[PDB]
């Protein structure tokens, strides 16, 4: 009757549910989740799911009406996919570009040495970065620099521009930008790119708007 | 007056062509013929069920096709049952086992013609192997609950069916109708094919398994079973250390050792014992 | 989608204008646009049959 | 007509049984592997054909005989494991 | 292990209530009421339970 | 030995001896 | 109508509605699965929130009129000076669009 | 009357004979045409099914009221192989068991022109077998007046027994297309 | 029964109505792909009691 | 030509269904019907049949009845009720084939080009599935004997829908024994396939007994199977095999003894985590 | 046999055949097929056949329903309930009150409805100082019969708890054994 019960209990992940974000753990069987429809909620979690997978900012499956966590999505959940390499990749190549050699080798040291050779960077004791903002005007390289990189890279690409990120549903673009990093860290070796990153990484904010 | 004892009992067979029915149609309401007979008073068998055409959209019910339902009747009892039609089933796929207006109707419709037509409503979606959401139905007259009366008498204590859902009570369950207990008809003969179902052939009995893929399978288990041997032995040393969390959130988001240790054990020692035991046994047998 | 198409925008400087250091929030969201639109023009995307012509 | 087990042949047997030289029969059971009448191979520093299959061929009553009583004794091993192993697992065994 | 299985079958039972929202107290007022922002929108003064 | 060194400590593991308002309360909100 | 996301367990898939909430779905069964891939529009159900159909591409009612705005039916005629003006605009507009390897050859990507 | 019937329509390599205008299979369609006409203007719950019989002894249409499907069948039908009728009368038998109406009255009737090469003992036998079972056939002959004609009306007769009225015989000699006799044949007239 | 399918159709007709616009007019057979001021698309298989040629974007 | 194919517990309940139906009304020891299914790549899901009115004798071999107007009709409506069910074949409920089943698969074969039948023993079985699935192939002699139509075995299960694997488990919610283990069960599975070929041995032997006798004919190519298999036997004692075979019991004993070492390891883990816990207890019920 | 009904009546059978004898064989049978056996309604049944065995001894009793009653079943728990009941009618035995105590209030109509009536049945003809729970039963059902909260189902059992409570103008005991130790066959059939 146990494993009847454990199976009967598998009735309340009935297909119509929707998905949420696991924020944090309370108890053993309770859990706040921020629902997509835009609040958080304090519920109880099904048993049967696998505490390692309740991972933070982790996708999770709230059922519909009691809006309880009832199972854990895979984390490849996101509205920004990656490029399908076999035909979005571009057809820039560092051959194409011609110049710029210094800051060819920025990015490359920035961004491909250490994705294969970051043991080579512990072993010598440097931190890789994170993060590169190839700054400067209009029309030095820089969109043209990325799309070689991501030409010539065997890492995944995920390519996005900052002014996507402003959804008109509130909420959404802090769930893109945990999407994309999310997508970023289980397809690791990644390379995110944010095309005019000053769309929403600008100083000056008016809250109250 | 109805008595609250009535029970339907669904057969195997008229089981397993509403689930069906069901998930081929989804989230199309659809419906069918329950063909049976009123044995008595309080006794309904539904020995067989058959689906009616639901054409075009079905989000609702679609006014049982009279020609279809006649051809069905007859051919059917030309080939075996000649069997009335003592109800209708539909699906409601993850809405619960509750009745719509539509649904109500038809039941009013199917009364007219049979004081005794019941309407049964199957959940495909909310079934699971073991529990199969179902429910049997028929309707309360407005006249009498308006007249102060109980539609349903009470001779027994059978009125204890699963203390009806929230979702049935606010969709109208006790008002306009009430639930009829279902049971099933166990033969002892379709169950013995039901567990025929999962069998497999003697081939895959005493087949061994690719020897390349067994010792592979053995090399990559013991590998990860060596990391979780790390992983275990830092984790029982941080364990006693410190519980003010351990018993909680200690390992939320973060690999079990024991846990996953554990699996593997289990299934690399299923897979060597039972394929020493094949290549043992075949080695006799196979002489 | 229409591969071979024009687009007209007439008195871009509407979208266009320069961006503000010190603008308001009305000025940022025009200034989100605009660079959706410079994005879409000569972003990581290439445009192919697809022209521009700006009043 | 050789057993399943000794079915080992010497250059010497097939040149004997075929009125043929050590120096033919190699060719002779190069080309019977090749028409695929047999299956096996050849080891010519030890002058040993080995086989493994040949074509099916006609059997007479006696043959099926013999052949039942070998299925036989194949049915009588496959019995005493079915009982060896039921007895000794009859705890787990469902 | 009868504990266990009823804890289960329970579970599926309670499983289906409604989800406890979460806010946060911005202050606490007299009678037992405390005023708390409940997330996302809303501002609502609310009984404390008898626990 | 292992076989039985696992049985013999499941076997020795010993298990020490060990709401309706709630019940109420839940059938009230709903 | 919201758009797939992901396709998990050939019966669940990941769907945000229009609206913005996103759930996890069951799809009515002839629907090809292989035409609705990430990204496509579907039609959930107003209840169950399963697929029923896979539609195109959305196109704003803003960009049909954009594209369906009548242009009077000016000709070149009507405009005076602008003569070398105009025969610039039609070389990035016109010729590129109708003899594209001509400028292959030369080796560039018109303007 | 409610009637249950199927024609058995004997198309051996012999119905290319020429003695009935223009040839027996245009005969043979006549009379299943008048036949069937008559069962539909008579009760119209009544049903026909259509058998031939040949080397395969097929069943071309079970029973079925309409008559356009039956004729189409019997139209879309060539000569060939020789007659078993026993079969023939076994599989029109099983057919009449296995009809929807069972309160209609059994019925098979057989165009069976030819040379029967069938021991009159079984032939006797499966006459009795029918009429235990009740059902009654009324048998039609053409062509060989004198070949199987006794074996025939031995048959008939066995069906018969005493008072085994529903069992008939009408064989008719070699003339004009097989209309005129099947109109004024006891069978049709007694319908 | 024109008198009846009438009564179910103003039946249904019945005020207030929730308006919302026409944005997208697909072909099937015609169907629309409506958005309703509470800020909802809703995809309509049948357009409804409006003549199809009759809505634009 | 079809190498696999799937029936279903609904095809299953259905087909005792029948019998029990036919046995009811009257007295056949046999009943056929029409089999609807999809065509996976080369691979047959039967998914559901429908009865059709079938008699046949007992003695002439050729005498019977099929009702292919009634099986088309049924099969229309059915395609009305669901599209992608097309008709795959047949069935009959006879422990063994019969002489009419060629004639009556070129009946079938005139709807379906390709198709399946299945005999679906109603009879409970012990050491085999309960379906049985055939299909007609011209047979080209090589001894020059005239090509003739002969059934061929294709290998045939059971397999069930989501919907129809729910049903079946709540069917079998207290006969099917799921507290047993992956061990255990394969074991079970084990000595079934023991079973299962000491029956195949047993029908061979027997078959052999017949020829031996005389009651049946000499069948040659049954012969050559037969010598082809006996001398396909394996020989465990060649002093390879046998260095082989303990190489790789070693390879795995050593793997089996890993995980047994860190099961007693993991034991020892709870045992002390248990006792730790019981002293926490005890010494706090004693403060 | 196959009838679950049947095996319901064998489990009856075997509480009246044994009755007080107290058989082991009999409880054996009895506790094992409420444990094992696929129907609820014949696991009641069997546990009240284990009551019904064991009244010759109710000290014996509470612990098996003990085990059955603080348990999985609803139908186990009710069949407990009941078999205290039976155990103990006439008794006052404070060990099956204090376990039936727990089982009022339970999360199952029928359940309380039982372990209500099987209190009742137990202080029936009792006091106070006899047994100091019959206020709190009697208080417990007054309420239960007027509140709204509870189901119909606990209600009856309420009403029945009273009505067995003040049986008899309280001038009644129910006993399963006479006073000289003969087992009363009227008692046995009417409980
Ligand atoms: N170093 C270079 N060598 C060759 N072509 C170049 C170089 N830099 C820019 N280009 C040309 O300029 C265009 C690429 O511009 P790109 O998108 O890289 O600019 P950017 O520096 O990112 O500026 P912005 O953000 O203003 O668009 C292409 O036409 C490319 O041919
Ligand atoms: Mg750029």
């Amino acid at each position: 009757e146990f494993l009847h019960a454990q199976e009967e209990v598998k009735r309340i992940q009935s297909i119509p549910l929707v998905i949420g974000q696991f924020l944090e753990a309370v108890d053993q069987n309770t859990a706040i989740v921020g629902s997509t429809t835009g609040s958080n909620y304090y519920v109880r979690i099904l048993s049967t799911i696998d505490r390692e997978l309740l991972k933070p900012n982790a996708s999770v499956a709230l059922h519909k009406h009691s809006n309880a966590l009832v199972d854990v999505l895979p984390p490849e959940a996101d509205s920004s996919i990656m490029m399908l390499t076999s035909d979005q990749k571009p057809d820039v190549m560092y051959a194409d570009i011609g110049g710029m050699d210094i800051q060819k080798q920025e990015v490359r040291e920035a961004v491909e040495l250490p994705l294969t050779h970051f043991e080579l960077y512990k072993q010598i004791g440097i931190d890789p970065p994170r993060g590169v903002l190839m700054y400067g005007p209009p029309g030095c390289g820089k969109t043209m620099l990325a799309k070689a990189v991501a030409h010539h890279t065997t890492a995944a690409f995920i390519r996005v521009v900052g002014s996507e990120f402003v959804q008109k549903y509130l909420g959404e673009g802090p769930r893109m930008v945990r999407d994309v990093f999310r997508l970023a860290k289980e397809n690791a070796p990644a390379i995110i790119f944010i095309d005019e990153i000053d769309a929403i990484a600008t100083k000056r904010f008016d809250a109250q708007t | 007056a109805v008595d609250t004892a009535e029970q339907v009992y669904i057969s195997s067979l008229a089981l397993l062509k509403m689930l069906k029915h069901g998930r081929a149609g989804v989230p199309m309401e659809v419906m069918g013929l329950m063909l049976g007979e009123f044995v008595d008073d309080y006794t309904v068998r539904v020995i067989d069920v058959f689906a009616m055409p639901q054409s075009g959209t079905g989000v609702s019910v679609e006014a049982v096709d009279p020609v279809f339902q006649a051809k069905m009747l007859d051919m059917l009892k030309q080939t075996g049952r000649p069997e009335m039609v003592v109800g209708w089933y539909h699906s409601h796929p993850g809405f619960g086992c509750w009745l719509s207006g539509v649904d109500i109707n038809t039941q009013q419709s199917f009364e007219a013609l049979s004081e005794r037509a019941v309407a049964v409503v199957v959940d495909p979606i909310q079934s699971v192997k073991g529990k199969v959401v179902i429910d049997a139905f028929r309707l309360i007259n407005a006249n009498m609950m308006v007249l102060g009366h109980e539609p349903r008498q009470t001779t027994s204590n059978l009125g204890h069916l699963n203390k009806p859902s929230i979702q049935a009570l606010i969709h109208g369950l006790n008002r306009h109708y009430y639930s009829i207990t279902i049971n099933y008809r166990k033969n002892e003969l379709e169950q013995k094919m039901l567990l025929n179902l999962h069998k497999k052939s003697w081939m895959e009995g005493l087949t061994l398994q690719d020897y390349s893929e067994h010792c592979k399978h053995n090399e990559s288990v013991v590998k990860e079973m060596l990391e979780l041997a790390k992983n275990y032995n830092k984790a029982v040393e941080e364990e006693d250390k410190m519980t003010p969390e351990q018993l909680a959130i200690k390992n939320v988001g973060k690999q079990d050792p024991k846990r996953h240790l554990e699996e593997h054990v289990d299934v690399l020692m299923t897979s060597n014992i039972v394929q020493c035991l094949a290549a043992m046994l075949d080695t006799v047998v196979f002489k | 989608d229409h591969q071979p198409c024009i687009i007209f925008m007439d008195e871009i400087d509407a979208i266009g204008g320069r961006r503000f250091s010190e603008g308001t929030s009305a000025d940022r969201e025009i200034q989100r646009t605009l660079m959706e639109l410079l994005n879409q023009m000569d972003g990581f995307d290439t445009l192919h049959r697809v022209k521009m012509i700006m009043a | 007509t050789r057993p399943a087990n000794h079915r080992q042949l010497t250059f010497e047997e097939i040149a004997k049984s075929a009125k043929i030289t050590v120096n033919e029969v190699e060719l002779l059971v190069m080309k019977a592997l090749s028409v695929g009448l047999v299956k096996g191979s050849i080891d010519e520093v030890d002058k040993r054909v080995h086989m493994t299959w040949v074509q099916p061929r006609v059997l007479d009553l006696q043959q099926i005989k013999g052949m039942k009583d070998r299925l036989e004794f194949w049915c009588t091993d496959v019995k005493s494991m079915e009982m060896l192993v039921e007895h000794q697992a009859h705890d787990i065994l469902t | 292990l009868n504990a266990k299985v009823r804890l289960l079958r329970e579970e599926l039972q309670l499983l289906q209530e409604q989800g406890s929202y979460v806010g946060e107290v911005v202050r606490a007022m007299d009678k037992k009421k405390v005023l708390v922002k409940v997330h996302p929108e809303g501002k609502f003064v609310v009984d404390v339970d008898k626990n | 030995f292992c076989l039985d060194i696992h049985n013999m400590s499941v076997k020795a593991m010993r298990f020490p001896p060990k709401s309706a308002e709630e019940r109420r309360e839940r059938e009230q909100q709903d | 109508v919201g758009e797939v996301l992901k396709q998990l367990t050939e019966e669940k898939f990941i769907v945000k509605a229009t609206n913005g909430p996103r759930y996890v779905v069951g799809c009515r069964r002839q629907l090809d699965k292989s035409k609705l891939k990430p990204g496509t529009r579907v039609a959930l159900d107003m209840t169950t929130l399963t697929i029923m159909r896979y539609l195109p591409r959305e196109v704003d009612p803003l960009v049909y009129n954009m594209s369906h705005e009548d242009p009077g039916n000016v000709s070149y005629s009507e405009i005076g000076g602008l003569s070398e003006q105009i025969r610039e605009l039609r070389e990035v507009i016109e010729l590129p669009l109708t003899n594209p390897e001509l400028f292959q050859r030369v080796g560039i990507i018109p303007p | 009357v409610l009637e249950s019937t199927m024609v058995c329509v004997d198309n051996s390599e012999y119905m290319r004979n020429g003695d009935f205008l223009p040839t027996r299979l245009q005969a043979q369609q006549d009379a299943v045409n008048i036949v069937c006409h008559s069962k539909t203007r008579s009760n119209p719950e009544n049903n026909v099914g259509l058998i031939t019989l040949a080397n395969d002894c097929e069943v071309l249409t079970t029973l079925t009221p309409d008559t356009g499907r039956i004729l189409s069948k019997l139209h879309t039908v060539q000569p060939k192989g020789k007659i078993t009728f026993c079969t023939g009368i076994r599989v029109a038998h099983l057919a009449l068991k296995h009809r929807q109406g069972k309160n209609h009255k059994m019925r098979i009737i057989a165009f069976v022109g030819s040379p029967v090469e069938d021991n009159e003992k079984d032939l006797v036998k499966l006459a009795k077998r029918l009429k235990k079972e009740k059902v009654n056939v009324d048998i039609i002959n053409f062509g060989e007046e004198e070949v199987n004609t006794e074996k025939l009306t031995a048959f008939v007769n066995t069906l018969n027994g005493k008072d085994g009225t529903g069992s008939h015989l009408v064989t008719v000699p070699p003339g004009p297309s097989l209309a005129d006799a099947l109109i004024s044949s006891p069978i049709l007239a007694g319908e | 029964k024109i008198k009846e399918n009438s009564e179910k159709i103003k039946v249904n007709k019945t005020l207030p109505y929730l308006v919302s616009n026409v944005i997208e007019l697909l072909d099937v057979g015609k169907c629309a792909v409506i958005k309703t001021s509470t800020r909802q698309t809703y995809f309509l298989p049948v357009i409804g009691l409006v003549d199809a040629e009759k809505l634009k974007p | 030509a079809v190498q696999k194919v799937v029936v279903h517990p609904l095809v299953l309940l259905s087909v005792v269904d029948h019998f029990n139906r036919i046995g009811k009304v009257g007295n056949q020891k046999r009943v056929v019907g029409v089999l609807l299914g999809s065509w996976q790549k080369k691979v047959l899901d039967v998914s559901n049949s429908f009865a059709v009115p079938f008699d046949e004798d007992d003695k002439d071999d050729s005498v019977w009845f099929l009702d292919h107007d009634y099986l088309e009709n049924m099969y229309g409506m059915f395609k009305k009720v669901n599209a992608r069910e097309r008709i795959v074949g047949w069935y009959h409920t006879g422990p063994k084939l019969h002489k009419n089943d060629i004639a009556i698969n070129e009946l079938m074969k005139r709807y379906c080009p390709n198709s399946v039948l299945v005999i679906i023993d109603v009879k409970p079985k012990d050491l085999g599935l309960p379906t049985e699935a055939y299909i007609s192939v011209e047979e080209v002699h090589d001894d020059g004997t005239p090509t003739s139509k002969t059934f061929e075995h294709v290998t045939s299960e059971i397999g069930a829908e989501e919907a129809e694997e729910v049903g079946v488990e709540h069917l079998l919610r207290d006969i099917k024994d799921t507290t047993v283990g992956t061990l255990s069960q394969r074991i079970t599975n084990q000595v079934h396939g023991l079973k299962g070929l000491n029956s195949k041995l047993l029908d061979i032997r027997s078959y052999l007994e017949k020829v031996a006798t005389g009651k049946l004919p000499i069948n040659h190519q049954i012969i050559y199977q037969l010598q082809d298999v006996f001398n396909l036997l394996p020989d465990v004692s060649l002093q390879e095999f046998v260095k082989a075979f303990y190489l790789k019991t070693n390879d795995q004993m050593v793997v089996v003894y890993l995980a047994s070492l860190i099961r007693s390891v993991v034991a020892l883990h709870n045992l002390i985590n248990n006792k730790i816990a019981n002293r926490d207890a005890e010494k706090k019920e004693g403060q | 046999d196959k009838d679950p009904i049947l095996r319901r009546s064998g489990m009856y059978t075997v509480a009246m055949a044994y009755c007080g004898s107290g058989n082991n064989k009999a409880i054996r049978r009895l506790l094992h097929v409420a444990v094992s056996d696929v129907n609820d309604d014949v696991r009641r049944a069997a546990v009240e056949s284990l009551g019904f065995i064991l009244f010759r001894t109710p000290e014996q009793c509470p612990s098996v329903v003990s085990l059955l009653s603080e348990s999985y079943n609803p139908h186990v728990r009710y069949g407990a309930a009941m078999a205290l009941g039976i155990c103990c009618a006439g008794t006052g035995n404070k060990e099956a009150i204090n376990l039936l105590e727990p089982m009022t209030n339970d999360p199952v109509n029928y359940v309380r409805q039982g372990a209500l009536i099987a209190s009742a049945l137990i202080m029936i003809q009792q006091t106070e100082i006899t047994c100091p729970k019959v206020n709190q039963f009697r208080q417990l059902y007054s309420k239960v019969i007027n509140d709204k909260h509870d189901d119909v189902m606990a209600k009856f059992g309420a009403i029945l708890a009273q009505g067995i409570l003040d049986a008899g103008g309280h001038n009644v005991t129910i006993s399963l054994q006479s006073r000289t130790g003969h087992t009363h066959m009227p008692s046995v059939v009417g409980v």
